[PDB]
RNA sequence: GCCAGCAUCAGUUUUGGUGGCAGGAUAAAUCCAUAGGAAUGUAGCUUGCCUCGGUAAGUAUUAUAGCCUGUG
RNA sequence: AGAACUGGCGAUGCGGGAUGAACCGAACGUAGAGUUAAGGUGCCGGAAUACACGCUCAUCAGACACCACAAAAGGUGUUAGUUCAUCUAGACAGCCGGACGGUGGCCAUGGAAGUCGGAAUCCGCUAAGGAGUGUGUAACAACUCACCGGCCGAAUGAACUA
RNA sequence: GCAGUCAAGCGUUCAUAGCGACAUUGCUUUUUGAUUCUUCGAUGUCGGCUCUUCCUAUCAUACCGAAGCAGAAUUCGGUAA
RNA sequence: UUUGCUCCACACAAUAUAGAUGGAUACGAAUAAGGCGUCCUUGUGGCGUCGCUGAACCAUAGCAGGCUAGCAACGGUGCACUUGGCGGAAAGGCCUUGGGUGCUUGCUGGCGAAUUGCAAUGUCAUUUUGCGUGGGGAUAAAUCAUUUGUAUACGACUUAGA
């Protein structure tokens, strides 16, 4: 129908600042600083007061209107990351061969080394992305914690750590081995 | 074309045992009087047993708009022939004149349903007097209090085949 | 420590926006928006410039950065009274856009003898300008 | 009106530019096109790459050295469109094509000259916002051109030098404007203003 | 075809009730106020059908309406210039919850002292606080979950471990034949905000630490045309 | 003898400027007068309000803006 | 493989359909000027990168009669309509609570309690709740759905047409 | 292919004038894996040697998906010349 | 090889030539954004202004631009010399120093022009030499023939010898 005006609304909390010049967003908060390059959407941002941003599309179709809410969700995830953080927890299970997972520094680059997955002689190497921190949670057996400000980087690093050790040419109703995400939450889990 | 509106009043031929036959009037949207009288005889032959050589045209007049500068909302009832069958439709057009609304409807039917002039009947044109009697959302979204919108990405045509600075689409 | 969002400023088509007509019978003259018909078409009226009340495409005009208070759908005597009360012709004449328009048509109306005079005075001004430069 | 017209090819559409350059050449005007790696084609990168592969598939089957020749530079892709739009088998078309020069980047002596644009071939004026487009340097690199980093390094060097030149000329323009505005409100300035200058 | 969400497939026996049920409830409320002289506005918030089919059995003499709240307020005509009695707008604006209307005729202190008694036990009180702190031990978990005797219980079924872990965030394995969580994990504690997860865990471990008791807002006599307020919490 | 230029005309044709009339609802409009009305509700007044009068919702047919319809 | 009427080619150039006996326009002494037919006006190529309202994005789009062939059907691609419904007595989506009692209805079964099967399909209390829509257990449990209620506050759902 | 029961569209709004997609049963037993020594073959202007390309409608090799797929070995699909 | 060569100058004869006739007049990036000016802590900053086309900007008066006399300024500009830098993508060009010397329409005066006859491009910028005259300087190789065999149908290839 080509609606005349469509708007979404972003509520920004107290201790954080946002700076948007030409569809390039910078969020500065109590945990760091995140940035994003939104120069493929054709939207307009407007500051109402110092606590509300409003994003709008004028004379947009259906495919164009469907991107306002994804812009709002991306900027809200930036705000949520810089004020709470993202914490993913991964648990790894085995039947016979215990998996040894360690953090290494191969020419100063912070890899995860996985070895003895299903008795393999192969060493699997997965690089830590920039900004995500990996810890090994004591008092829980066979668990890893990934923490960061960027939900995209934290989730992508947990995803390729999941995908590096998959079962090949076997029966997956019988061979229950590998690493799985068990919880996605926040570093500051409340308040 | 650019249409006009005519009233056409016709009649049978007076004869023995039928003196003073009944007069019938129609409102035809057409671009000239020849097409106006042809459309009159088309509709009268479909509705009665009268031919063009059985009857005669009594009067042909052109109707102008009463208030040509006043933006009105029109509801138009039409029927048309598609490739499979024939259907009735209701549409809404916001414009200043009945002939203007009829022109926009003919363009809209050609653009949206590939219906030519020869397969469209205008059943009725009427003005919707009150708001909250407007069914179409594409018309309703212009009846809002204090309506404002911009025009982003202004494109200007030029001459001279060459420019000496990069253009700017600001507005 | 305040947030900063700049990103835009736009001229709006709305009731009361005055408008320069770029092509047609009434080219070069000002009118006002009195009603919005659709996304592409509006109803305009300018009584003082001498343009009739009519519907047009927005592609035949250009919006100016001038506006005044006007109710929706106001008739011609009303738009005349509000136009002269809000005094938009003087602000339009004080704009730098209209001065460039008048400068263009004044340069077009010149004769051969006035072109010769323009050349002589340009040389006389260039002398003192170039002498006042480089010894500042 | 100029003896040679130099066109900056950044941000133009390929066929809409080639049409107007072909007409200018046949009418008798000398054209130099620079920055041919920055041109655009409407449509997705994958679709344009598949079109180039359909072109790449055609060759003379009994001797591949006789066939259509597939040139990989962006300047040569532009030249192929232009040669399609003139009648190059005649002497008139040959002379028209010899009135033209196409380069990647801005080599000497054209880096000290003025570059123009063609507004009816510009992508921001012609394409609807939201449509996808392809960049010619990326398309030619994917099909086999091998000088995309050399040209980028040379273009960075040229941009540094022209930024110095512009800083100098902008300061000079500032002092000339200040010297001109102090000779206004003079009698000959008022006479010139009345005559319209 | 346009991209739209299609509804889920269910082919069952019940059908959806309409405005006729609301109209019948409104007519019943007006006729019940006309027939019974002791209309009491009560607030039965969190209650199981078993407990109500008991109070409806104890006061087997009066009438109880438990319809929609806005429909009941419309039947009592909560408009300031509308009524079916004299000045029932106070008793109409009193309703602010999952309201109930107990229309009686018998008493006016007995029907306000027995209620102060009926107060049986209930589930884990998902909105309020809980008292009995429970911590499951570091062994195989069982059905009563440290609320029965040693060998007088059944070990927990294998088909609930995925709900125990991926829907209550309790660390668990299987590792021999049963649930058998490795450490001892305390679910709830005394005098704290019991969460939805804690309340669902206490319900699945089948504990009953909160009490249900009726709360009567007001009671209006139609003979004197007057409503007395109460706070029988 | 060869090749041209200008003026005044005739025949054919193409492209501008301007004047006088006729018709139609003896254009329909705008504009002026007058009766009725409404809301995408102006003044006024009243309110959980009240950033110290900003806004919000309720009355009110022109008032400290206007509009619509009929008749002339 | 054969007939009927008319128009053509053969016997015929010219403008157009890129190209062609038969299609469209038009039939021909040698020239000049003007106007057109059919067909066209980004460039090849003479002539508007005219004006106006819409639709369409194709990982073999589509682009002009003869003539260089493809529907019903399927699409969670988009556009416009038609007929039914629901909705401030609060509709659709989401969160949360209820989801009861004769009764573990009757046969079959080593055991099957709504959920391996055959029969069946009732009654009460209800605001509503199936002699059960699925997951589940050896069988029970537990969860979900059908159906009602609280919170939030504006239009929403189905089938069909092109 | 023949015969019968259906039943969404239908006979451009009729169900049963008259169609009728998706289904569904019947009919074709040396009817309890039995007999059948059978290649019940087709082919008359082509066949063979030598040699080169192209198609994909994929046999093998590469990578994936499903299956009561324990392992091993297979089967059915997708991309791919 | 009857004075052959290099580099720089013209007496004279010429060559027009896909087509001179005031000037090809240098940021980069974005377009749902920028340019310019100003202010301060120096920013994704505050304030102001501009755009809606180069229809601009610079240049432009004098016999195709002559001969002279003054005023006012310390400017503009041509022409060779000169001091330095910079430029490698195809640099082959750009900036600058300091003196000579010409012009100046910034302003004011004095002479001259005709007959090309009422128009006829009415010839005005740019080039490579040639006949030897004019000034310094520079003194070579290749092929055939003879020979080799890392090569070979023949040519070609690869070696040796004043
Ligand atoms: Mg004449
Ligand atoms: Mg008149
Ligand atoms: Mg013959
Ligand atoms: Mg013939
Ligand atoms: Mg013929
Ligand atoms: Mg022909
Ligand atoms: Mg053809
Ligand atoms: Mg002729
Ligand atoms: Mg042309
Ligand atoms: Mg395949
Ligand atoms: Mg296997
Ligand atoms: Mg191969």
């Amino acid at each position: 129908m080509k609606y005349i005006q469509t708007e979404q609304q972003i509520e920004v909390p107290e201790g954080v600042t946002v700076s948007i010049k030409s569809r390039i967003v910078k969020v500065v908060g109590p945990r760091g600083t995140l940035t994003k390059n939104l120069k493929h959407i054709d939207v307009t941002f407007t500051k109402v007061n110092n606590q509300l941003i409003k994003v709008a599309v004028h004379n947009g179709g259906r495919k164009h209107v469907a991107a306002l809410r994804t812009v709002k969700s991306l900027v809200d995830n930036m705000i949520t990351g810089v004020t709470k953080g993202y914490k993913y927890k991964m648990r790894y299970v085995y039947a016979h061969f215990p998996i040894n997972v360690n953090i290494v520094e191969k020419d100063g680059a912070k890899f995860i080394e996985v070895r003895n997955f299903l008795g393999d002689k192969k060493i699997r190497n997965v690089p830590v992305r920039d900004g995500v921190t990996i810890e090994f949670s004591t008092n829980v057996k066979d668990e890893i914690v990934l923490s960061g400000n960027s939900v995209e980087d934290v989730s992508q690093n947990a995803a390729d750590l999941q995908q590096i050790c998959r079962v090949r040419n076997k029966d997956i109703r019988k061979f229950l081995d590998g690493i799985y995400v068990s919880h996605k939450g926040f570093i500051t889990e409340d308040l | 074309a650019h249409f006009k509106e005519y009233q056409v009043i016709g009649r049978r031929l007076p004869t023995e045992s039928v003196p003073e036959p009944k007069l019938f009037r129609m409102r035809i949207f057409a671009s000239n009087e020849v097409i106006a009288k042809s459309r009159y005889w088309y509709f009268l032959q479909k509705l009665h047993k009268v031919k063009k050589a059985s009857g005669e045209i009594v009067s042909i007049n052109q109707i102008n708009e009463a208030h040509p500068t006043k933006v009105k909302n029109f509801g138009v009832w039409v029927r048309y022939d598609s490739r499979s069958g024939t259907h009735n439709m209701y549409k809404e057009i916001r414009d200043v004149s009945r002939v203007a609304a009829v022109e926009t409807l003919y363009q809209d039917m050609a653009a949206r349903h590939r219906a030519r002039f020869r397969s469209i009947h205008i059943l009725k044109v009427a003005e919707i007097e009150k708001t909250a009697d407007v069914k179409r959302q594409y018309v309703k979204q212009f009846l809002t209090k204090d309506l404002k919108f911009p025009l982003p990405h202004r494109v200007q045509k030029s001459t001279k085949t060459f420019s000496y600075k990069r253009p700017s689409t600001f507005y | 420590t305040d947030s900063i969002v700049k990103a835009s400023n736009w001229r709006l088509v709305e009731v009361g926006r005055v408008v320069l007509i770029k092509k047609g019978q009434s080219a070069g003259k000002l009118a006002a928006i009195v009603e919005i018909i659709d996304q592409k078409k509006v109803l305009i009226d300018g009584p003082k410039a001498g343009v009739p009340r009519q519907a047009i495409n927005l592609g035949q005009v250009v919006l100016t950065p001038l506006t005044f208070a006007l109710p929706r759908g106001a008739r011609t005597a009303t738009v005349s009274k509000k136009w002269a009360a809000a005094a938009v012709c003087e602000k339009w004449a004080a704009s730098s856009w209209a001065k460039k328009i008048a400068q263009r048509e004044r340069r077009a109306a010149l004769t051969d003898f006035e072109r010769f005079q323009v050349m002589v005075l340009r040389k006389q001004k260039r002398y003192t300008v170039k002498k006042a430069l480089a010894k500042a | 009106v100029e003896p040679v017209v130099v066109i900056d090819g950044k941000g133009h559409l390929v066929g809409r530019l080639a049409s107007v350059v072909a007409k200018q050449l046949l009418n008798g005007q000398k054209i130099v096109v620079v920055r041919a790696e920055e041109l655009n084609i409407s449509g997705e990168f994958f679709r344009n790459k598949l079109k180039y592969h359909d072109f790449l598939r055609k060759a003379t089957a009994f001797n591949k050295t006789r066939g259509p020749f597939h040139f990989r530079a962006p300047s040569r892709i532009f030249y192929k469109a232009l040669r399609g739009m003139v009648s190059h088998k005649t002497a008139r078309g040959k002379a028209a094509l010899e009135r033209l020069k196409v380069f990647e980047g801005i080599p000497p002596p054209y880096d000290k000259k003025k570059r123009v644009v063609v507004p009816q071939a510009l992508r921001v004026l012609r394409l609807k916002p939201g449509r996808k487009y392809t960049t010619l340097g990326k398309l030619s690199t994917s099909v086999g051109w091998k000088y995309e980093d050399v040209v980028a390094k040379l273009e960075a060097k040229r941009k540094v030098s022209s930024a110095e030149y512009y800083a100098k000329k902008r300061a000079f323009t500032k002092k000339v404007a200040s010297a001109n505005a102090t000779a206004a409100e003079s009698d000959v300035a008022k006479q010139l203003a009345a005559l319209g200058y | 075809p346009r991209s739209k969400r299609s509804k889920l497939v269910t082919l069952a026996q019940t059908d959806k009730k309409g405005r006729e049920n609301k109209e019948r409830i409104f007519d019943e409320v007006r006729e019940a106020l006309d027939t019974y002289r002791y209309v009491w506005v009560l607030h039965l918030d969190d209650v199981r059908t078993p407990v109500l089919q008991e109070i409806r059995t104890s006061w087997a003499g009066s009438k109880l309406i438990m319809g929609k709240r806005k429909v009941l307020q419309k039947a009592l005509g909560e408009k300031r210039e509308e009524e079916y009695k004299e000045n029932l707008y106070q008793l109409s604006k009193l309703c602010s919850g999952v309201t109930g209307l107990l229309f009686t005729d018998e008493d006016v202190n007995t029907v306000k002292e027995y209620f102060k008694s009926y107060v049986r036990s209930d589930y884990s009180r998902p909105n309020t606080k809980a008292p009995l702190t429970f911590t499951i031990p570091e062994g195989i978990v069982y059905s009563r979950g440290g609320q029965i005797p040693a060998e007088e219980d059944v070990p927990m079924i294998h088909s609930l471990e995925p709900t125990m872990r991926n829907k209550f965030e309790i660390p668990t394995k299987i590792k021999a034949g049963k649930i058998t969580i490795d450490s001892p994990y305390l679910v709830c504690t005394e005098g704290e905000k019991l969460d939805v997860r804690q309340a669902l865990i206490l319900k699945q471990f089948g504990i009953a630490a909160s009490e249900f008791k009726v709360k009567v807002s007001a009671y209006y006599d139609n003979d004197s045309s007057t409503v007395e307020s109460t706070n029988i919490n």
